[PDB]
Order: structure tokens, then sequence, then C-alpha cells
């Protein structure tokens, strides 16, 4: 897939803004950004880690305004 | 009042399963994480397992881990403990018990507790006691032996006999049946004027045996 010109214009530019909050364990109702207090199995066989003892990745998909050839290019982070 | 109602004990064969539940009232149980806490007959307190408030996260103690499974169903406030592959030593009151607040930190203490469940886990199958006179203030009494499971009752002369009586709980043997002993101090004048019986009740084998003791 070939990719051409950057449309230029006021209408070529947009701007998405949002926070990812952690998504640690929230082993409990009052620990949202909290693990489960970590436990050590005896052995490597034994190793069984519940899910409130385990982070994982944050991921959030945004919709972009809609284009029908032309597609949104991500230019600058902060 | 938080109340939790236990359910479901009983006599269980080695290998065999059961299945314990307990039901919660007076607070929000699917804002507290939940325990079970063993006691075998006459033994102290064990802690079993634990599970979160969501019912996703289960931990259990080294003693019982793999043979029993902690459970919840929060839409029926409802606990449950599942027993499998059971052994004789599994033999105690099961006790439901809400986590005190620190389940998140492993820092485990339990403010409300349930009546607790007995199970017992025998092979022996139902049987009705043998009773043999213990003969001759003097002391007379009666030997309820070889009988399963628990309990039978004891009274002397029908109820008539009430005063000086001491049924003695029970006691496991060797064989995996139980033996108990009920005696009663009485004037030692009385012992050629007066009968006494004493009335042994095993409901479980069906049984109902009146025994005489006397010099």
């Amino acid at each position: 897939v070939e990719v051409l010109e950057v449309k230029t214009g006021v209408d070529s530019i947009t701007e998405v803004e949002c926070f990812l909050t952690p998504e640690m364990g929230d082993p409990d109702e009052h620990l949202r950004g909290f693990s489960k207090s970590i436990s050590i199995s005896d052995t490597f066989e034994s190793d069984s880690p519940n899910r409130d003892m385990l982070p994982c990745y944050s991921v959030a998909r945004i919709p972009l305004p809609n284009l029908n050839i032309l597609m949104w290019e991500a230019v600058t982070l902060k | 009042e938080v109340q939790l109602v236990e359910s479901g004990g009983g006599v269980v064969q080695p290998g065999r399963s059961l299945r314990l539940s307990c039901a919660a009232s007076g607070f929000t149980f699917s804002s507290s994480a939940m325990h079970w806490v063993r006691q075998a007959p006459g033994k102290g307190l064990e802690w079993v397992a634990v599970i979160s408030y969501d019912g996703n996260n289960q931990l259990y103690a080294d003693s019982v881990k793999g043979r029993l499974t902690i459970s919840r169903d929060n839409s029926k406030n409802a606990l449950y403990l599942q027993l499998n592959s059971l052994r004789t030593e599994d033999t105690a009151v099961y006790f439901c018990a809400r986590d005190g607040g620190g389940y998140s930190f492993g820092t485990y203490f339990f403010d409300f507790w349930g009546q607790g469940t007995l199970v017992t886990v025998s092979s022996a199958s139902t049987k009705g006691p043998s009773v043999f006179p213990l003969a001759p203030t003097a002391a007379l009494g009666c030997l309820v032996k070889d009988y399963f499971p628990e309990p039978v009752t004891v009274s002397w002369n029908s109820g008539a006999l009430t005063s000086g009586v001491h049924t003695f709980p029970a006691v496991l043997q060797s064989s995996g049946l139980y033996s108990l002993s009920s005696v009663v101090t009485v004037p030692s004048s009385s012992l050629g004027t007066q009968t006494y019986i004493c009335n042994v009740n095993h409901k479980p084998s069906n049984t109902k045996v009146d025994k005489k003791v006397e010099p």
C-alpha cells in the first residue's frame, strides 16, 4: 500500500486526548490501582497466580472522524 | 444483624465427595471475601480457604489444596465448599466465616461465624450398639459399645431417674465404631428394693434397647 501526499487545510488536522487507567488487579472495591498481595509458590510446578495478583496491559481503541484512499496518520505524542 | 446459616454436613466414605453451603443475610455479601475454617473433634481451629468478593480468586491451606474447592453465587448470597478425595483426617466441624477486611493484604481474620456443620469421614456402616451392664452411695451404669454413627441418647428408668446421672461423651475406637458410658450414683441401701434400667436410643440404626443393672 503506497503512501502519497498529506492533505493540507484546517480540516486536515485532528487531536486525540485521553487517560488510560492502570489494570493492576483490583483485589477489592477499595483498592483500584493496587494488586492482591504477592503469594510465592513453593515450586515452579505449583506456580498458579490468581487474576487479582497479575497486572495487565492497558489498551484503548479511539474512533477518529470518518474518511470515506485517505487515512489518519499519527504524527506527535505527548 | 449479620447472619450466616450453614447446611449439608453428614457422613461420607473416604474418596467420595460432599458439598457444604452457607447462606448470608444482613450485609452486602458481594462486598466481603469469605472463608471456611474447620475444627476436628476436641482439637483447635484450622483455616481452610478464602474467596474474593468477586468469586474469581481462591486461596487454600497446604493441608487441603487440590481436594477442596471454595466457590460462591453472589445472586443467591451463597458461599459453598466442595470436599473431594476425602480423608478420615478431614473429619471436623466446618465453619463459614466473613473475612474481616484484610483479604487484599493476605491478613485474614474472621468477624462473623456460623454454627458449623459436622463432616464425618468413615468407611464403617451404620450399626446399633451392644449394651453391657456396669453392675455394683454406690454407682451403677451401662456401656453402649460398637455403634455408628453418632449420636445415642441414654435415659434411666424411662426418664424417672435423672439426679446423679452422667452420660459421658462418646469415644472413637481403632475399629471406627463409637463406645459410650452412662453412670448414676445411688444410695447403697436401695440396691435390692429398686430396679435400674438404662434406655439406650440409636435412631440411625432404628434401635431402642432397655438393659437391667443389678448386683
